[PDB]
């Protein structure tokens, strides 16, 4: 049962889409990693940064994008596919706002992206672009929301999650943390995410080798934390641990 | 190794060759032999008709056909491709007459037929393989009598005397030996019929050949049984 | 691997799959056609059917117009499609030009249809052969034969299908102007040529007759019995 | 290089031996000889 | 040495040319630099074939001969096709 | 190989496409042609083939809009298609702008057109090498274009089978160019073609084709007797 | 392998072998470098004249896509020309659509869009060439970006693409680009090209430069003859000094 692997629309005798599985393997190929966590009234995403040179422009190099004025996303996997998916999400959000008159709910945007991915999986026209996309936002009613857009059209909502090479270990640590006092403050959730990254990579982060984005009920605008803010949080949490 | 470079008309082999086009050129051979000869007095076409069995009335094996009142086309290859290209030639000649109110030159009409045959796999025209047929257009125009040979690859070239079909290689040498620039139409007819008798399975007698002539004067003419017998008397 | 593609050439220069379509034609019940002075006749083998099967739904002879008939040998569904399209185009040509279709014109159209279906790669050739027998608008017993490869010729009498070779040889031997001098000798020749393949002679024979400016007539089984009796009497007398 | 192979050494080229008749092989070789028969 | 721990993966072609033409009557005017220029990756085996065919042109055609030899190593019989190429 | 050269859309595991190379090899399957230019003239000289002594020689130089001509080396089909495209483009340029089309822009358009098939599996690459000799306000231009959609601006170039000898001759004699009359220019080209030809044969009025363009001189083609003034004065080896 | 054919099939590892082969192909051509000085950007390329028959300026690998953007290519020159045409056409659309000059970051994003669209499908092959966009403007400073067959648009202070990219990057790293001016960064670029060029293998060689900066009024253009001559003279002198 080996020939059922070179096409996306061929079912294996056991009923498996080896091409979509390989797409997930490609998700676990960018090397980088990212984590998202939602607190009582805020959500925060933090992703490993890799700029192995003084020549690269860290300003342009990034993996966080504001899909709209109130929704942010972190990419992982192939960078070209990541940017393409980000632009598609931006277009979908703008189209939603134009058509219906109110900003796209995060779950809605995630669902539309999932539908596009499923269409690509079903119709043998394109390969399923291998990027995993995590959205964070503030819903006026349900509070913070965090979602995933894996390259198979599955879009379950989360309390906290991680994507990339070390997603399993990050998930284990995050479930350990969340099983006790799942309700966290802004500082508490930022600390949980940062310490999850630090322990799972077995290293501590300088302010430059890390990116953080935040959305809060008080300030429901996706904001990228600056070097000063991230360094302040790092030092404060390390001191007070 | 020649099994992956000839699955399509648009695949180049390591020698940089279109093997499918070459294959169609090979297919040209299966047809019966035809000989066209150009002379200052006109052009003569003679074809070995290949009646597979009597009871087939001869007016269905169209190896020589008429293009306008000033050209004749001799065919060797698939009857289907023959019919398609003959229809194209007739339509193009009539269109040119309609537009420019003149008679298309033999070179121009052969060029138009070749232009049709060019489209191999171009997704812009719908044939997908070479037309396995070789044509000889012998006609009369302002440049005097002329004869052109067109092959499936879309290539056309002037030929003061040429032979195509199954007996192509064997007849080309005979034409080369017997050809001197100045002849008469009767001399060309005699030489062509002699070559046909040389390279024909059957005994050359009345039927089993067709003979046509285009002269600076009377239009394209098909020699009937009477004239065929008259010439065969003293080929 | 020089096969299984309508648009691929072989070293000898063959289109093997249209050749295979012709071979598929060769696996059909025999159908003979002959032309007379003022009568054109088509005979066809029946092959008989199980008693539980109705007969009016099985057709090997079909009138394409008032002055043109078509005998068939090959795949039945392809036969139905080709005959339907041929009738459609006969009427369309009558519309376009106010003159009944000529046998040569209609057979050329059928040949063009088959050629169109065999040019491309996403189409299967019409695995059939047809005999078109008719009377031109000037009056002439024309008979043409069309093959799956889109090639059509004109004959005086030919047989297609299983017994094509043997029946063609018999017609070759016993076809003559005196043998077609009148409008009954042609029918006698047709039954004679079909008897080398059919068994009963009357229970496995269907004849269609076209007379100048007269509609097609399918001969009755009793008439076929009378004719075969006449041929048997002639044979025994000549013995 | 049967009647005048010394031309090769005259021109400074070494006349070699060993030719592969890969492919009327038998009678063509016999005519070329026109002898060492082998089984 | 194979074809599938410490593995090992113009000027050289010219040198090979002179080495294999050493036992010949090569004329000094020959531009082996030009010969190596007109190579297009032809390896040492092709250089050996070129020299061997130069010797064969000495045999037949008497002996430009180096250009013809390298072309015939390329095997440019060219079998002129009916279609232009 | 054997699984990376079955179509132009697949990369071999070496950073190379094999169908493009196959086309660039097919270009060398045709008869020799060469081109060059002076400070005031552009010229092409080519060896028109003869399929047989009876059949006349197939035409070689194609007459693009009067200020441009081309010499082809490759499939007749692709050569005709490209010639028709050139003629249509030049006619459109003359129709929209009341002045001739620049040769540089013409060759750029040809390069893009030949490049597009080299990416999508919908047709094979255009198997022809083109020597475009044109005259614009800037001056005479000789361009080469290959099936791989690469086009060069060449001062004196050769293409087709056995082009190395002509290229070497042009390399040696390039110093002469830019200060030669038209007769000397055609003599240079004819000598290059003689060198590329094998020794035992020669150039005859029957089998040689010449094309010239330049100042106040629309593209002119000489063949058969027309080339006699050049060959007659041409020196012998 | 089996999964390398076509660019629409993932290998079991999750790698698009067609795009990897495109990267390999681009890392086989002549080298190009660019540097973003504090108030401008400079491109240089080591063109390889494959034959002396070619005149000077043939195979121009430093195209200009819209007046303010220069584009230095490396790899398959056919794909390079096609991508240059696409970039010009996108810039023209942007200017028509928005009545103002196209930002280089946005232009690079659009061209990466195009390249990734090509690499996605299975009826087309990935672009077999990389390139670098550069521009300078009063309201945007100096920008430089590098695009590759996969279609990524990381920003850069400087970059090298082609055969010798790692050595060129190593040489570039030891420069004061953030503060140096155009008039000297051009000389440094020429020196770097002459250092990294391989004479014993590539034989022929030509040095092609360009820049866009304030001193050009934010308009890309080729180097003047005298400036290029002085830059290559400085590069030759530096090479001799290193050889000493
Ligand atoms: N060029 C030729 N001249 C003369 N006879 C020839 C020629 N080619 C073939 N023949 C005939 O072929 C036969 C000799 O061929 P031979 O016995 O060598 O077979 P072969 O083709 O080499 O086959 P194989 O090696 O496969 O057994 C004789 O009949 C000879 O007349």
């Amino acid at each position: 049962s080996a020939g059922f692997d070179r096409h996306i629309t061929i079912f294996s005798p056991e009923g498996r889409l080896y091409q979509v599985e390989y797409a997930f393997k490609a998700i676990n190929q960018g090397g980088l990693t990212s984590v998202a966590v939602r607190g009582k009234d805020c959500a925060v995403i933090v992703t490993q940064k890799k700029v192995p040179d003084k020549l690269l422009d860290s300003s342009t190099v990034t993996h966080l994008f504001k899909i709209t004025e109130n929704i942010g996303c972190v990419m992982t996997g192939m960078t070209a596919d990541s940017r393409s998916q980000v632009q598609r999400a931006r277009y979908e959000a703008a189209n939603w706002k134009y058509k219906y008159g109110y900003e796209i709910p995060v779950d809605m945007l995630c669902k539309r992206i999932a539908d596009i991915s499923q269409v690509y999986t079903q119709n043998a026209e394109m390969r399923p672009l291998g990027c995993c996309m995590i959205l964070i936002g503030i819903d006026e009613e349900q509070g913070p929301q965090v979602y995933k857009c894996d390259p198979a059209g599955y879009y379950c909502g989360f309390k906290a999650t991680a994507a990339g090479v070390k997603q399993t270990e990050s998930t284990s640590f995050l479930e350990k943390k969340v099983k006790k006092k799942f309700d966290w403050t802004f500082e508490q959730t930022v600390e949980t995410a940062i310490t999850c990254l630090s322990t799972v990579l077995s290293i501590d982060f300088k302010p430059s080798e890390i990116e953080v984005g935040v959305v809060t009920v008080e300030n429901p605008k996706f904001r990228i934390l600056t070097e000063a803010e991230i360094d302040a949080h790092l030092v404060a949490l390390a001191e007070r641990d | 190794t020649r099994s992956e470079y000839d699955r399509g008309v648009n695949t180049f082999s390591p020698e940089g060759r279109l093997f499918q086009v070459e294959y169609a050129i090979e297919a040209i051979k299966l047809g019966s032999t035809a000989i066209g000869i150009q002379t200052s007095e006109g052009v003569c076409l003679a074809v070995e008709k290949r009646i597979t069995s009597p009871l087939m009335e001869p007016s269905s094996i169209e190896k020589i056909v008429e293009i306008d009142a000033h050209i004749g086309c001799a065919m060797s290859g698939l009857i289907a491709d023959a019919k398609t290209l003959i229809d194209k030639a007739r339509v193009e000649t009539q269109n040119h007459w309609f537009t420019y109110n003149e008679t298309m030159t033999v070179e121009s009409v052969t060029q138009a037929v070749s232009n049709l045959a060019l489209q191999f796999g171009e997704e812009d025209a719908a044939m997908s393989r070479p037309f396995g047929v070789a044509l000889l257009f012998g006609g009369v125009d302002e440049k005097g009598p002329q004869l052109f040979h067109m092959d499936p690859s879309g290539t056309f070239v002037q030929c003061d005397a040429r032979a195509i079909g199954s007996a192509s290689e064997g007849a080309q040498s005979s034409l080369q030996e017997v050809y001197h620039k100045s002849m008469t139409l009767k001399e060309a007819i005699k030489s062509s019929l002699i070559i046909l008798k040389q390279v024909m399975e059957e005994k050359l007698n009345a039927t089993n050949i067709e003979l046509a002539t285009v002269q600076p004067g009377q239009n394209f003419h098909m020699f009937t049984k009477e004239e065929l017998e008259e010439v065969i008397k003293d080929i | 691997s020089y096969d299984r593609a309508i648009t691929v050439f072989s070293p000898d220069g063959h289109l093997f799959q249209v050749e295979y379509a012709q071979e598929a034609v060769k696996k059909g019940s025999t159908a003979v056609g002959v032309r007379g002075r003022d009568i054109v006749v088509l005979g066809v083998e029946k092959k008989s059917v199980a008693k539980l099967q109705d007969e009016r739904t099985v057709r090997k002879i079909c009138a394409l117009d008032d002055n043109v008939c078509m005998a068939f040998a090959g795949l039945t569904a392809d036969a139905r499609i080709v005959i339907n399209r041929a009738r459609v185009e006969c009427q369309s040509h009558r519309l376009t030009v106010e003159d009944p279709v000529t046998v040569e014109y209609i057979t050329r159209y059928i040949a063009s249809l088959k050629q169109r279906y065999t040019q491309s790669n996403g189409r299967r050739p019409f695995g059939i052969s047809a005999l078109i027998v008719g009377f031109d608008f000037d009056g002439t017993p024309r008979l043409y034969q069309t093959d799956p490869s889109g090639t059509y010729h004109a004959w005086k009498a030919n047989a297609i299908g299983r017994g094509a070779k043997s029946v063609r040889e018999f017609l070759e031997k016993n076809y003559t102007d005196e043998a077609i001098e009148t409008d009954d000798l042609t029918i006698k020749l047709v039954i004679k040529a079909l008897l080398e393949v059919v068994q009963s002679g009357g229970k496995n024979i269907e004849l269609a007759v076209m007379r100048r400016d007269q509609s097609l007539k399918i001969l009755n089984p009793e008439e076929i019995e009378k004719y075969v009796a006449e041929i048997e009497k002639e044979k025994e007398e000549n013995e | 290089p049967l009647l005048h192979p010394e031309r090769f050494v005259n021109l400074g080229i070494e006349p070699p031996k060993g030719v592969l008749l890969f492919g009327g092989k038998t009678l063509c070789a016999r005519a070329v000889a026109n002898f060492i028969r082998v089984i | 040495a194979t074809n599938r721990d410490r593995k090992i993966e113009e000027e050289a072609r010219a040198r090979i040319m002179q080495i294999h033409s050493r036992k010949m009557n090569v004329s000094p005017d020959v531009n082996y630099e030009e010969l190596a220029r007109c190579t297009d990756d032809f390896n040492g085996a092709q250089c050996k074939a070129v020299c061997v065919e130069a010797g064969m042109i000495a045999l037949r055609r008497g002996a430009e001969d180096y250009m013809e030899g390298i072309l015939e190593v390329q095997a440019k019989k060219k079998a002129n096709l009916q279609y232009y190429a | 190989r054997n699984q990376y050269d079955n179509d132009v859309t697949v990369w071999s595991p070496q950073g190379r496409i094999h169908q493009i190379e196959y086309a660039m090899e097919a270009v060398k399957q045709g008869s020799a042609t060469v081109g060059l230019k002076s400070k005031t003239h552009a010229v092409l000289v080519a060896l028109k083939r003869a399929q047989s002594e009876l059949a006349a020689h197939q035409k070689k130089i194609l007459h693009v809009d009067n200020h441009i001509g081309i010499s082809i080396a490759g499939l007749t089909a692709d050569a005709r298609l490209l010639c028709n495209f050139m003629r249509q483009e030049c006619l459109d340029s003359r129709f929209v702008f009341d002045r001739p089309l620049p040769v540089s822009r013409l060759v750029s358009l040809i390069g893009s057109k030949t490049q597009i098939p080299t990416q999508r599996y919908g047709r094979r690459p255009y198997g022809v090498g083109l020597l475009i000799a044109g005259y614009d306000d800037m001056g005479p231009h000789i361009f080469q274009t290959c099936p791989s959609a690469n086009y060069f601006d060449c001062r004196a170039m050769s293409i087709g089978a056995r082009s190395q000898s002509a290229r070497t001759y042009l390399e040696r004699h390039m110093s002469e160019f830019m200060e030669c009359n038209l007769n000397e220019l055609v003599k240079h080209g004819l000598r290059a073609l003689r060198e590329t030809l094998p020794a035992e044969q020669d150039l005859t009025t029957k089998n040689v084709s010449i094309g010239i363009v330049g100042k106040d001189l629309e593209f002119t083609i000489y063949d058969d007797d027309d080339v006699s003034p050049f060959l007659e004065g041409l020196e012998e080896r | 392998t089996g999964y390398d054919l076509s660019a629409s099939t993932f290998s079991p590892d999750g790698r698009v072998f067609q795009v990897e082969y495109a990267m390999k192909a681009v890392e086989n051509s002549s080298t190009a470098i660019g540097i973003r000085c504090k108030d401008g950007v400079v491109f240089g390329v080591e063109k390889l004249v494959l034959s002396k028959l070619y005149e000077e300026g043939s195979n121009k690998r430093l195209f200009n896509v819209d007046r303010h953007v220069g584009m230095a290519v490396a790899g398959l020159l056919a794909d390079a020309r096609s991508l240059a045409d696409i970039a010009r056409e996108e810039a023209s659309n942007f200017r028509s659509n928005f009545g103002y000059n196209i930002p280089l970051k946005h232009l690079a994003d659009r061209v990466a869009m195009y390249v990734h669209a090509y690499t996605l499908y299975s009826a087309v092959r990935p672009f077999g060439c990389s390139f670098m966009l550069g521009s300078y403007s009063v309201n945007d400073g100096a920008q430089l970006y590098m695009i590759d067959p996969s279609g990524v648009s990381y920003g850069y202070w400087g970059c090298a693409i082609g055969k010798a990219r790692q050595a060129a990057k190593t040489e570039i790293e030891k420069l004061q680009m953030k503060e140096m001016t155009c008039r000297d960064i051009v000389k440094e670029v020429a020196k770097i090209i002459y250092i990294v060029h391989d004479e014993v293998k590539d034989k022929a060689f030509e040095l092609e430069l360009s820049w866009v900066g304030e001193l050009t009024n934010g308009r890309h253009e080729i180097v003047p003859k005298d400036i290029r001559e002085e830059a290559e003279k400085y590069a030759k002198e530096s090479l001799k000094e290193e050889d000493e």
